[PDB]
C-alpha cells in the first residue's frame, strides 16, 4: 500500500509543478498492472523454479489449493517490475514480436 | 552613395555609415571554382592575398599523385600542365537540348622510360570537365545543381579532457585526426597507464610506442626529467626494448602473423612516414604546427606526420596533466597549455566546391594510377604509349557518379530568386564526411559564441535539420585554408581606422573586439570611458577605450541574407526571425511585383547578385527594346544584346519572366539593371505586396492565426501567381515492335481527339483539363494472344486487328491550363536521346492561379496564416474616407508571439506610404533631431529603409505619427497613437474603439491548397502487400497508423476499426463485395480475414514454424478456402 | 537489353520513407470476377450465334478458325478436308459474317467490340 | 467462421514441410528469355505454384472458365483461380541435411 | 531448454532440416517494370543459390568425387540455407550490385522495414483524403465543411 502511494504521490507531483492536472485513476491503472508479481525463493512442492516471477492469480490460489492436497507451500513475498518487464513477461508471442 | 547607378533612392534611417561595402555575395562558391580550375584570376588575387607559389585545384591532385613508378623503378609516368578549352555550348543551349555544360580538359603526360632512357611526351584528354556558369551553379544534365559547401573537423590535434566522476581526477586524451589513416589516442588514465591505441586497439602504455620509435633511455629520462608522472610510469612499465617493443606493436596492430623485426619496420615506416597510406592535408599540417609551435618559420610541406610532432605531442599531454599553463617545445616558440574543443569554428573548416569535387577526383585518379600500374607491369615495355596506359572510363565515371548522386549535388530550388541566393550560401552539416543525424548530438546543434560574423545564428531549417543547416552572414569570407574569415578594423590606439583586416576564429580570441553600435566621436575617439566588448570566450565586459584592439564593421554583420531584410528585426523574437527568414525563401513569384514600402537596404545588393536580373555590362545607349531582347549600343562601336527569357519553368514549378525597364534612346551606365527577373521591381527584390492591414478580432473568421482577405485582391490579380506543369513521354522500341506518337488510337470519339494536331501531339493555345489526351501514343501488341472468337468477329467485320494498345498521356487529375509550348525531341535528327527511344516530346501546361481558402499567407516576421475567408469589397471595414481595409489580423497572436516588430512595421508602412513633413519652421524637434537632414520631408507613396539593428527609433516613429500628411479631402486618418476610427461593413456603424490601420508587405507562401487535396473512393492497389496507391489517377489512401487505432479502442468502437482495417484496406474478396453492395441497394457484408495477417503467415511458414491457428477442440482451421462467386 | 542485370525491388528508392521500390509497383491486372464473366457471355454467345446457323458453317469455323482445336484451317486446307476448293470459302466466310450481322444475332453481339 | 480461440508455433519437422508442399523446386531457372513464361519445374513452375493468368493452363486446352478444377494432361497445371499463385509453396528435397 | 522439449510436443529433430520450403512467387514477385527493366526480389537469388549447389551436389555425389570435393560442396550448401534464412547474422553478408546486403528471409520480419513492424505502422486505408483547414465560425458543434 505504503508504495502504491508513494508511486501515485511522485508522478502526480510531477504533473501538477507543470501545470496540467489528471485524475488518479488513470494513473493507479497503470501501477496496478506494474505491481501484480510476487516473487518466489524456494519452490519445495512448486513445479516452477526458484526465483521465478509468478502472479498473484496463478501463485497464491494454486499455491493454496496444492496445501488443500497436501503439498507444502511455497514461499513467495510482493515484488515490483517496470511498465516494460511487466509487459514482456506475459505478454503473447504476437505482441512480444513488436 | 548607392553603388549600382540606376537605383530608386530610397532613403534610410541608417545613422552609422558603413565603412565596408557588401562583398560579391556569391563568391563563397565562384572563388572555390576558380582555385580549383586554377583560373588566371584567382591566381592574380593569390598575389595580393600573399602566396608565393599558390597552386590549383587539379593542379596539385595530378601533382602529388605523380610520379608513379611500377616497383622496380625502370618505367614511370608523370603527368601536369592541366589546361581546358573553350565549352561546347552556351548555357541555354544545354539548358534547352538537355546537355551538360563542360568543357574538356587536357593533360600533358610523358613516359621515362629510366632503362632505354628515351622520352615519349604528348597530350591525353581526360574527359568533359563540368564547368560553372557565372552565377554558381552546375548545368548537369540540363537540370541547374548548386553543391552546398560542407562542415567537417578540421584535421590536426585535439587535446580533449575529460573528468572522472567515481576518482574526481582528470583524465586527459589527445586524438591526432588526420585526413586519411589511423588513430593515435594517447589516453591517460586513473591507472596512470598512459597508452596508446592505435586503430582502437588494446591500449599499450606509450613508453613501449616511443621505445619502439628507437628513443633511447637515456634520452627519455633526461628530456621528461621535470614530469614526475612520466618517471612513475617509465618505472612502473614492464615491457623494455626497441626490437621488444616494435614486435609487440606488430602483434597488437597485426596479430597472427610472422612477428620479424624487417616486417614491423615496415608497418611502422608504412603508418606514420609513408606520404600515401597516412595523409594530412596542409590545413592539417598547419593546425599541428600551431598547436605545437614546430618548424612554425618553415612553409607547409611533408604532410606526412613526423616523429617530433609525436614526441611535442606527448610533451605537450603529460605538460598538461601537470598543470603547466605554458610550455616551449625545443626548436620552438612557445605555445599555451589548454584544452580545445572541436565546435569553435577555429577547429571546424568549410571545404566549398573546389574541395569537394577535387577529392572525387582524387579518388578517380587513385582508381586510374591502380589500372595504369596494373597495365604497366603487365603490358610490354618496348612499344608502350601513355595514351594506351592512361585510362579515362574511372574519372568521368567518378564525376560523373558526384553530380548525379552525391547527397551535397542537390537540385538548386528556384521559388524566387531570394531562395537560389541562399542556397548557394548554404553551410551544410551533414553528408558524406560529416556527422549523421542520429551522431549528431545536441551539442553540435547549439550556438557558440564564434558564430559572430561567421555564420549566421537565426537563419536554419525548422525541421529535425536544425543546427545542421546555416548560411554565411553577410560579410563572411573563406580563407584558402577553409577557416571561415570575417572584417575587423584595427585600433591603433583608442582610434578607430578605416583599413579593415581579416580575423578568424583563432586570431580572434587572442584579440579584443568592440561593438559597431557603440558611439564614437567623428574624429574616432571613443566617447565613454568604457565600451561593451566580447572577450575571449563568449564573455562579454566593460573595458578601458584603451584597451579594446578591434572593432566590427557594421551591425548587421552577424545576421544572413535572408535575415538582413527583416525590417525591425531588433525587435522580433529568435523563433518568429527564423520563421520570417525561413518563409522568404517560400514566396512565390506574382504576375505584377512591387518594391515593399519599407525594407532595409539589402534589398537592392540581395535581388542584384542573385543573378535573377540582367546586368549592362558595359555603358551604352539603348537602340531598341523589345518584350524579347533588348540591345544596347556600346560606346566602342560592338553592339550586344541581351536575350531574355519569357516564361520559362523554373525548378519548383513557378515561372520566370524578365520585363525590360528601360526605353529606347535611353542612356545606361556599366552595372545597371536592364530588366527585372522574378520576384523584382526596378532591381530590387520584392517578394509580395503591400496589403492595408487592420489589427482587430473580426466575427471569429480570423480566429487563431486564420486571415480575412478583401475580394480586391482576387479580382484586381494582387496577389495572382502563374504555374508552369511539365508533361513528358517517350517511344520506345519494344520487342514486338517500336512504339509511335500518332493521332489515330483505338475505339475514341472524334470529339476528344479534337485538340490533337496532325502529329498526334496537342496544338499550342489548347485549353486542357483533367483527363484528356496530351501526346497520342500507339503501343504495340502483334504477338499477343487473340482469342479464338476475337480474331473471329476481326475477320467477321473485316475489322484491323489494330493490336496496338494506346499508351497516350493523359492529364493527371488536378491540371489544367493552357498549353504554352511543346518540345519534341527526335532520334531520326540525331537530338541525342536516351538508348532505346526515339521520339520524345514534352508539354508544358500553365495555370493562373488566384489566392483561395486555404492558401498560405506571411509577413515578414514569422506571422503565419491561412485564408479562413474572403469577403466581398463592401463587407470589409473602411476607414472614415472610403477605402476598404484589404486584409485583417486577429490581434490576440501578436503579444503572444513577442514579434512587436509588425506592429512597428505597420506604422513605418502608413507613414511612408502618407507622407509626412516633420515641422521645422521652429527648428528640428527635439525627437528629429538624429534624423538626416534629407528624411524630414517624404511624398506620398515614398519608400524607407530601416537597416537590421540600426533604423527608426520609437521615438522617430511616435514623431513620425504625429507629421503624416493630410488626406487629399484634407483630414488627417489615423490619430497620433496610430489607430483610426472604422466602419463596420455590415452593421454600418463605426466600431466603439479606433483600431490600428497600415501598410504591412504580406508575400504569399507556397503551400498552396491546390497541391493539398486528396480523395480516394477506390483506385489502384500494390502488387505485394494489396494496398492502396495511385499516382494521380487516384490519389491514394491515407495511413490509419497505430495511434489512430489506439484512439478508436478507447470509443470502444470495434465495428469501425474492423472495417478501417480489413474490408477497406486488405480483404480482397471484401473489397469487390463492399463496392458491389454500397452501388447496389444491399447492406454490406462482412470482413474477411486480412491479407497481410495470411501473407505474414505465409512468410512465417516458410522459415520451417509450423504455425496453426487452432480452433476449440484444438483443432486447426485450414486458412485456406475458395469460393466461386456467382 | 540483354545484358542488363535486373534491378531489385528492395533497393529504397529515392529515401521516401525508406519505402523499397517494390511497395509502389501497381498489380492492376487479376481482376477475375471481371474476366468470368466476360468469358462466359461472349464465349456463350458467339456459340449460340454460330448454332443458330448452319451446323456445318459452325463446323467450318470451328476448323477455319479453331475453336476446339486450335490449326486455323487455311482456305485451301479447309476446301480439302471439305472437299471443297480454295475459293469457295471465301464466299462461305461472306455468306457469314453477312448472317451474323442481321437477326438476334445483331442484337446479341452488338457489344463486345 | 472468423472463430480463432488460439494460436499455436511449434518446430515442423520435414514431414510437415513435405505436406504443406504442392510440388518440388528442381531447377534454377527462373523465366524464360523469350516467351517471358514461368519454366517448367522452375522457380515459378506454373505446375507446382499455379497457373498465371486467370483460367489459363499453359497449353490452351483449357483456356475457359468452363474447365475450372480440371488439372490438365498436356501439362499438370490446374485451372484455377490466378490469386492462388499467392498461397501455395514448395519445397527443395536437399541432398544432405542442414 | 531440455525440459522445454521434454514435453515432446515437437521432437528435437526439426533442428536439422531435409527440405526447406520456398514462399509462393507473388511474395517475392519478378515484375517487369515500364522501361524494359527487370526487377527481381533478393528471395529469387537466394533460392537459386541453395538449388544451384544442391543440384550440383547431386550431381557430384552421383560422379563419385573424393572426399574433400564432396565436404566442399556441402560446406557450400550449408552456407547457402544459412544465407536464406538469415543473412549477415554469420560472417560478411552476402552482397548486391551495389555492395548493399540481401534482404533474406528473416529481414522480412526483423527492423524497421519488417512485416511486424509495419504491422505497427499501420495500413493505407480507402476510402479517405486529407486538406488543409480553416476555422468556420458559421458551424454547429457538430458539423463540419467538406
Ligand atoms: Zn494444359
Amino acid at each position: 500500500r505504503e508504495v502504491q502511494i508513494h508511486l501515485v504521490r511522485e508522478v502526480q507531483e510531477v504533473y501538477r509543478a507543470q501545470g496540467v492536472s489528471i485524475h488518479d485513476k488513470h494513473i493507479e491503472v497503470i501501477v496496478r498492472q506494474m505491481l501484480r508479481r510476487v516473487t518466489i525463493i524456494d519452490s519445495g512442492s512448486t513445479e516452477f523454479l526458484p526465483g521465478s516471477l509468478i502472479d498473484r492469480a496463478e501463485f497464491e490460489a494454486e499455491n493454496r489449493r496444492v496445501v488443500a492436497e497436501g503439498g507444502e507451500p511455497a514461499a513467495g513475498r510482493p515484488v515490483l517490475m517496470g511498465i516494460t518487464k511487466a509487459s514482456l513477461a506475459t505478454d503473447s508471442w504476437l505482441s512480444a514480436a513488436s | 552613395n548607392n553603388s549600382v547607378p540606376g537605383a530608386p533612392n530610397r532613403v534610410s534611417f541608417a545613422k552609422l555609415r558603413e565603412p565596408l561595402e557588401v562583398p560579391g555575395l556569391l563568391d563563397v562558391q565562384t572563388d572555390s571554382f576558380e582555385w580549383l580550375i586554377g583560373s588566371p584570376r584567382w591566381r592574380e588575387s593569390a598575389a595580393e592575398r600573399g602566396d608565393v607559389n599558390p597552386v590549383g585545384g587539379l593542379e596539385e591532385v595530378l601533382y602529388e599523385l605523380s610520379p608513379i613508378e611500377d616497383f622496380s623503378g625502370s618505367m614511370s609516368l608523370s603527368f601536369s600542365d592541366p589546361r581546358f578549352d573553350d565549352v561546347k555550348a552556351p548555357v541555354d543551349e544545354c539548358k534547352d537540348k538537355d546537355m551538360t555544360y563542360a568543357a574538356p580538359l587536357f593533360v600533358t603526360a610523358e613516359f621515362i622510360n629510366n632503362n632505354t632512357g628515351e622520352i615519349k611526351s604528348q597530350t591525353v584528354f581526360m574527359g568533359d570537365f563540368p564547368m560553372m556558369t557565372e552565377k554558381g551553379t552546375f548545368i548537369i544534365n540540363g537540370t541547374e545543381r548548386v553543391v552546398v559547401s560542407q562542415l567537417v573537423r578540421s584535421p590536426g590535434v585535439y587535446f580533449d579532457e575529460t573528468i572522472d566522476k567515481s576518482t574526481d581526477k582528470t583524465l586527459h586524451s589527445v586524438k591526432v585526426i588526420p585526413s586519411r589513416g589511423a588513430w593515435l589516442e594517447f589516453d591517460v588514465d586513473k591507472r596512470d597507464t598512459v597508452g596508446v591505441r592505435i586503430d582502437r586497439k588494446r591500449r599499450q602504455p606509450v613508453t613501449v610506442l616511443l621505445k619502439a620509435l628507437g628513443w633511447t633511455s637515456e634520452q627519455i629520462v633526461e628530456r621528461f626529467g621535470f614530469s614526475e608522472i612520466m618517471r612513475s610510469t617509465l618505472e612502473k612499465d614492464n615491457t623494455v626494448g626497441t626490437d621488444e617493443a616494435l614486435l609487440d606493436i606488430y602483434r597488437k596492430l597485426r596479430p597472427g602473423e610472422p612477428p620479424t623485426k624487417e616486417s614491423a619496420q615496415t608497418l611502422l615506416e608504412n603508418l606514420f612516414f609513408k606520404e600515401k597510406r597516412y595523409d594530412l592535408a596542409r590545413v592539417g599540417r598547419y593546425k599541428v604546427n600551431k598547436k605545437l609551435g614546430l618548424h612554425v618559420g618553415e612553409p607547409i610541406t611533408s604532410s606526412t606526420l613526423t616523429e617530433e610532432d609525436v614526441v611535442a605531442t606527448i610533451e605537450y599531454l603529460v605538460r598538461l596533466h601537470e598543470g603547466q599553463t605554458t610550455m616551449t617545445v625545443p626548436g620552438g616558440v612557445e605555445v599555451p597549455v589548454e584544452t580545445d574543443d572541436i565546435d569553435h569554428f577555429g577547429n571546424r573548416r568549410l571545404r566549398t566546391v573546389g574541395e569537394l569535387i577535387q577529392n572525387q577526383i582524387r579518388v578517380g585518379m587513385s582508381r586510374m594510377e591502380r589500372v595504369v600500374r596494373e597495365r604497366m607491369t603487365t603490358q610490354d615495355v618496348e612499344a608502350i604509349t601513355p595514351q594506351t596506359l592512361i585510362n579515362i572510363r574511372p574519372v568521368v565515371a567518378a564525376i560523373k557518379e558526384f553530380f548525379g548522386t552525391s547527397q551535397l549535388s542537390q537540385f538548386m530550388d528556384q521559388n524566387n530568386p531570394l531562395s537560389g541566393l541562399t542556397h548557394k550560401r548554404r553551410l551544410s552539416a551533414l553528408g558524406p564526411g560529416g556527422l549523421s543525424r542520429e551522431r549528431a548530438g545536441l551539442e553540435v546543434r547549439d550556438v557558440h559564441p564564434s558564430h559572430y560574423g561567421r555564420m549566421c545564428p537565426i537563419e536554419t531549417p525548422e525541421g529535425p535539420n536544425i543546427g545542421l543547416i546555416g548560411s554565411l552572414s553577410v560579410y563572411a569570407r573563406v580563407n584558402p585554408f577553409g577557416f571561415i574569415e570575417t572584417p575587423y578594423r584595427k585600433v591603433v590606439d583608442g582610434v578607430v581606422s578605416d583599413e579593415i583586416v581579416y580575423l578568424t576564429a583563432d586570431e580572434e580570441d587572442r584579440h579584443v573586439v568592440a561593438q559597431a553600435n557603440s558611439p564614437i566621436d567623428a574624429d574616432g575617439r571613443f566617447v565613454e570611458p568604457r565600451v561593451l566588448v566580447r572577450r575571449k570566450a563568449g564573455e562579454v565586459e566593460y573595458v578601458p577605450s584603451s584597451e579594446v584592439d578591434y572593432m566590427d564593421v557594421s551591425p548587421r554583420q552577424m545576421v544572413s541574407v535572408a535575415t538582413a531584410m527583416i525590417p525591425f528585426l531588433e525587435h522580433d523574437d529568435a523563433n518568429r526571425a527564423l520563421m520570417g527568414a525561413n518563409m522568404q525563401r517560400q514566396a512565390v513569384p506574382l504576375v505584377r511585383s512591387e518594391a515593399p514600402l519599407v525594407g532595409t537596404g539589402m534589398e537592392l545588393r540581395a535581388a542584384i547578385d542573385a543573378g535573377d536580373v540582367v546586368v549592362a555590362e558595359e555603358s551604352g545607349v539603348i537602340e531598341e527594346v523589345s518584350a524579347d531582347y533588348i540591345t544596347v549600343m556600346h560606346d566602342n562601336g560592338t553592339r550586344r544584346t541581351y536575350r531574355m527569357r519569357k516564361f520559362a519553368r523554373s525548378n519548383h514549378g513557378t515561372c520566370a519572366n524578365q520585363c525590360p525597364i528601360v526605353d529606347a534612346g535611353d542612356r545606361v551606365e556599366a552595372g545597371q539593371v536592364i530588366a527585372d527577373g522574378p520576384c523584382t521591381d526596378d532591381g530590387e527584390m520584392a517578394l509580395g505586396k503591400n496589403l492595408l492591414v487592420a489589427i482587430m478580432p473580426w466575427e471569429g473568421h480570423n480566429y487563431e492565426d486564420a486571415i480575412i482577405l478583401s475580394n480586391r485582391l482576387v479580382e484586381e490579380d494582387v496577389l495572382t501567381s502563374i504555374h508552369i506543369e511539365e508533361h513528358e513521354i517517350d517511344a520506345r522500341d519494344t520487342k514486338l515492335g517500336a512504339e509511335e506518337i500518332t493521332r489515330d488510337i483505338p475505339n475514341i470519339s472524334d470529339e476528344v481527339l479534337a485538340d490533337l494536331d496532325e502529329r498526334g501531339i496537342v496544338r499550342i493555345g489548347a485549353e486542357v483539363r483533367d483527363g484528356d489526351i496530351l501526346v497520342g501514343k500507339v503501343t504495340p501488341k502483334g504477338e499477343t494472344e487473340l482469342t479464338p472468337e476475337e480474331r473471329l468477329l476481326r475477320a467477321i467485320f473485316g475489322e484491323k486487328a489494330r493490336e496496338v494498345r494506346d499508351t497516350s498521356l493523359k492529364v493527371p487529375h488536378g491540371e489544367s491550363g493552357k498549353v504554352i509550348g511543346i518540345r519534341v525531341f527526335s532520334r531520326e535528327d540525331e537530338d541525342e536521346l536516351p538508348a532505346g527511344v526515339n521520339e520524345l516530346v514534352r508539354v508544358y501546361v500553365a495555370q493562373k492561379r488566384k489566392i483561395s481558402d486555404g492558401d498560405k499567407l506571411a509577413g515578414r516576421h514569422g506571422n503565419k496564416g491561412v485564408i479562413g475567408k474572403i469577403l466581398p469589397v463592401e463587407d470589409m471595414p473602411f476607414l472614415a474616407d472610403g477605402t476598404p481595409v484589404d486584409i485583417i489580423l486577429n490581434t490576440h497572436g501578436v503579444p503572444r508571439r513577442m514579434n512587436i516588430g509588425q506592429i512597428l512595421e505597420t506604422h513605418l508602412g502608413w507613414c511612408a506610404h502618407s507622407g509626412w513633413k516633420v515641422d521645422a519652421a521652429k527648428g528640428v524637434p527635439d525627437w528629429a533631431a538624429r534624423l538626416p537632414d534629407e528624411l524630414l520631408e517624404a511624398q506620398p507613396n515614398a519608400i524607407v529603409s530601416t537597416p537590421v539593428f540600426d533604423g527608426a527609433q520609437e521615438a522617430e516613429l511616435q514623431g513620425l505619427l504625429s507629421c503624416t500628411l493630410p488626406n487629399r479631402d484634407g483630414d488627417v486618418l489615423v490619430d497620433a497613437d496610430g489607430k483610426a476610427m472604422l466602419f463596420d461593413g455590415r452593421s454600418g456603424e463605426p466600431f466603439p474603439y479606433p483600431v490600428t490601420v497600415g501598410y504591412m508587405y504580406i508575400m504569399k507562401l507556397h503551400h498552396l491548397v491546390d497541391d493539398k487535396i486528396h480523395a480516394r473512393s477506390t483506385g489502384p492497389y500494390s502488387m505485394i502487400t494489396q494496398q492502396p496507391l495511385g499516382g494521380k489517377a487516384q490519389f491514394g489512401g491515407q495511413r490509419f497508423g497505430e495511434m489512430e487505432c489506439w484512439a478508436m479502442q478507447a470509443y470502444g468502437a470495434a465495428y469501425t476499426l474492423q472495417e478501417l482495417l480489413t474490408i477497406k484496406s486488405d480483404d480482397t474478396v471484401g473489397r469487390v463485395k463492399v463496392y458491389e453492395a454500397i452501388v447496389k441497394g444491399e447492406n454490406i457484408p462482412e470482413p474477411g480475414i486480412p491479407e497481410s495477417f495470411k501473407v505474414l503467415l505465409k512468410e512465417l511458414q516458410s522459415l520451417c514454424l509450423n504455425v496453426e491457428v487452432l480452433s476449440s477442440d484444438g483443432a486447426a482451421i485450414e486458412l485456406r478456402e475458395g469460393e466461386d462467386e456467382d | 537489353e540483354h545484358s542488363r542485370d535486373p534491378v531489385s525491388l528492395d533497393m529504397p528508392v529515392g529515401s521516401e520513407e525508406e519505402a523499397p521500390l517494390g511497395d509502389f509497383i501497381e498489380d492492376a491486372e487479376a481482376m477475375s470476377a471481371e474476366n468470368a464473366v466476360i468469358a462466359e457471355l461472349l464465349h456463350t454467345d458467339i456459340r449460340s450465334v454460330l448454332a443458330t446457323l448452319d451446323e456445318r458453317e459452325h463446323q467450318v469455323i470451328r476448323l477455319r478458325f479453331g475453336l476446339d482445336d486450335g490449326q486455323p484451317r487455311t482456305l485451301d486446307q479447309i476446301g480439302k478436308l471439305f472437299g471443297l476448293s480454295r475459293e469457295r470459302v471465301r464466299q462461305i466466310e461472306r455468306d457469314v459474317m453477312s448472317k451474323l450481322r442481321h437477326g438476334e444475332r445483331a442484337d446479341r453481339l452488338r457489344s463486345y467490340a | 467462421v472468423n472463430f480463432f480461440d488460439e494460436l499455436r508455433i511449434g518446430l515442423a519437422t520435414a514431414e510437415d514441410i513435405r505436406q504443406w508442399s504442392y510440388g518440388e523446386v528442381k531447377k534454377p531457372e527462373t523465366i524464360n528469355y523469350r516467351t517471358l513464361k514461368p519454366e517448367k519445374d522452375g522457380l515459378f513452375c506454373e505446375k507446382i505454384f499455379g497457373p498465371t493468368r486467370d483460367w489459363e493452363c499453359y497449353c490452351g486446352k483449357y483456356k475457359r472458365v468452363r474447365f475450372k478444377g480440371i488439372i490438365c494432361e498436356r501439362c499438370g497445371v490446374e485451372v484455377t483461380r490466378a490469386k492462388v499463385r499467392r498461397e501455395r509453396m514448395g519445397h527443395i528435397e536437399l541432398a544432405a541435411p542442414v | 531448454v531440455v525440459a522445454a522439449f521434454q514435453q515432446s510436443g515437437n521432437s528435437p529433430m526439426g533442428m536439422v532440416l531435409d527440405a526447406v520450403p520456398v514462399i509462393p512467387p507473388e511474395l517475392r514477385p519478378m515484375v517487369q517494370l515500364d522501361g524494359g527493366r527487370f526487377a527481381t526480389s533478393d528471395l529469387n537469388d537466394l533460392y537459386r543459390r541453395v538449388i544451384n549447389r544442391n543440384n550440383r551436389l547431386k550431381r557430384l555425389i552421383d560422379l563419385g568425387a573424393p572426399e574433400i570435393i564432396v565436404n566442399n560442396e556441402k560446406r557450400m550448401l550449408q552456407e547457402s540455407v544459412d544465407a536464406l534464412f538469415d543473412n549477415g547474422r554469420r560472417g560478411r553478408p552476402v552482397t548486391g550490385p551495389g555492395n548493399r546486403p540481401l534482404k533474406s528471409l528473416s529481414d522480412l520480419l526483423k527492423g524497421k522495414q519488417g512485416r511486424f513492424r509495419q504491422n505497427l505502422l499501420g495500413k493505407r486505408v480507402d476510402y479517405s483524403g486529407r486538406s488543409v483547414i480553416v476555422v468556420g465560425p458559421q458551424l454547429k458543434l457538430h458539423q463540419c465543411g467538406l
